[PDB]
This record gives structure tokens, C-alpha cells and sequence, in this order.
């Protein structure tokens, strides 16, 4: 499970978990665990979509007032060189 | 449990390839929901679901004859039906 | 609160609860219940949000697959006429 | 509270209720929530959805009025 799981923060105070989730669209959220007000821990469906998500989301602008953060342990690894 | 025509079948996969490889492949046409390599000879099978049909239906508006066409690779990909 | 609920269907079977909240983006979600593999009961922040909810998606096509309907009970109700 | 997202209104006519201050700020965008506070006028409070929203009611005010056929809404941003 550690390869489906990202930290997300920097988001509006005012988020609950749907909000949080309404953040990561498209990508398939299974649960979500806030932190602070303005953080939390997310399990999306597996590691391709976990990378999918820190490239489009972390320094994400949503406002003037916020910009998200987005990180998580998975690595694009692939077994022979990207061409 | 899977999205209507956002599915795809894999041919033709070399087989030194990994999932992260055949990825990297389908994510340069659309955001990419699963991904998979089943490992005789050179190639195996695979399996990718795109994110939204809209993503599968770029993948499909690059392919050549039901073949995506890389430098060194050639994939035979058919709609998963449904 | 009646005024804050609505149905939606019609989305593709697969999705969970957070899935729903994403098709509802941006409005509010504050409770789902899902009712069969592709309808459900939504609570959402307010009224208003629910009108907003039912212009916006009810009949949306969200591929050639799927077509939302979204329904309430909830009406414009000014106290004088409209401009 | 969204920062940046929402509205405190003056001069809103006493007839209205929330739906008549709704209909008119759903002209400019989304709208989050909207409340009026009742001898001609009212106040009032309008969050739109998002900071964009609220932008797009900005760029169509005149130095903070919101003008229609019969009403004159005195806006301004709401600060914490």
C-alpha cells in the first residue's frame, strides 16, 4: 500500500474529505485521512495513478491564497530505458 | 468494476519491458488508470485501462492499423470489448 | 435537511463515494449514500448549491456510455419577480 | 470561509429574500451561499464558489455597485 499513498497539502482550511477527493479528479481516490487543516494522506487506486497525480498537482496554483503540495515515495522505474 | 471502452489488449510487448515501460508508452496520449505485462519468444502480453474513454479514444486516434509504433517496438492493441 | 439532498444516477457503476463527490465538482459534498451500482442520495452544503447541482448535471453526458440525472426538491423561490 | 470569495452587501431592497439576492450574483458565476438580514433596504452576506468567481463579479462592478433595472447593490469584498 505504500506504493498507492500520497501526501496532499496547502489546500483551502475549509476542505472536508469529498473536497480533498474533488481536488484529485480524475483520478480514483479510496481514502483519504486529513491531518491538519490544510493536510492529509491519500490512497488512490495504485502506484501509476499515485505518479499521475504528484506531476499534475504538486505546486498546483488552485488560488492567489493557495498553491497544493504533493509528494510520495513512488519512483518511475522502468526495466529498460525510456526511448 | 472497469470503464466501458476505455480498456485496451497488449500484443507484441518485447519482453524485456516492465509495467512501468508499457506506462510510459500510453501516458505520451492520455492519463492512464491501470497497467499491466503478462510475461516463448520475444514479446508478451499486456493490459491498459485509460482514465476516461476521451483518454482512450487519443490512444486510439495515434494507432497505425491497430498497431502503436515506436522506435524500437511495435504493439498490437484492440479495444477490450464490452 | 430536505433542501440540501438530491438523487444522481446514471455515472458509471465502478465509482465509489469519493468518485461521486468528484462528479460534483465543485459544489460541496457533505454526505453520499449510495443506493445501487450507479445512483445515490447526496447531501450537499445548501440549497443553492443543490439548484446549481441539478442546472449543471442533470442530463450532463459524461461519455457516450454514460448520461447523469440529477433531481431535488429544491425550487427558486424569489420573494419578488425576477428582472 | 473561502479567502477572497465573499461579498458584503448594502442596499439590497427590503422585498428580497436570499433566492432574489441568489439570482443575481448566479449571473457572474457559482455561487456558495447567500443570506439576506432584514425601512427600504437590507444587508446582506454572498460567497461565490470559488476566488475566480468572485473575480468574475468584480470585473463587472461599478466602483462597488451592482446595477440593475430597479436596484443599486453597494459590494464589497469581505477581508479577515
Amino acid at each position: 500500500m505504500q506504493e498507492n499513498m500520497l501526501k496532499i497539502s496547502g489546500y483551502p482550511g475549509m476542505l472536508n474529505t469529498f473536497g480533498i477527493a474533488q481536488l484529485l479528479t480524475p483520478y480514483r481516490v479510496n481514502g483519504i485521512t486529513m491531518t491538519g487543516a490544510q493536510s492529509a494522506v491519500v490512497a488512490l487506486e495504485n502506484k501509476f495513478q499515485v505518479y499521475q497525480a504528484v506531476q499534475d498537482f504538486n505546486g498546483k496554483k488552485l488560488d492567489r491564497n493557495h498553491k497544493l503540495q504533493v509528494s510520495s515515495l513512488v519512483v518511475s522505474s522502468p526495466a529498460v530505458p525510456l526511448e | 468494476y472497469y470503464l466501458k471502452d476505455a480498456g485496451f489488449h497488449i500484443r507484441n510487448i518485447p519482453k524485456a519491458w516492465n509495467d512501468w515501460n508499457l506506462f510510459h508508452v500510453f501516458q505520451n496520449f492520455g492519463k492512464v488508470s491501470y497497467c499491466r505485462v503478462v510475461g516463448d519468444g520475444q514479446v508478451q502480453l499486456g493490459f491498459v485501462n485509460m482514465m476516461s474513454v476521451a483518454d482512450a479514444d487519443e490512444v486510439r486516434k495515434n494507432m497505425n492499423d491497430g498497431n502503436l509504433i515506436g522506435e524500437n517496438f511495435t504493439l498490437k492493441v484492440t479495444d477490450h470489448k464490452n
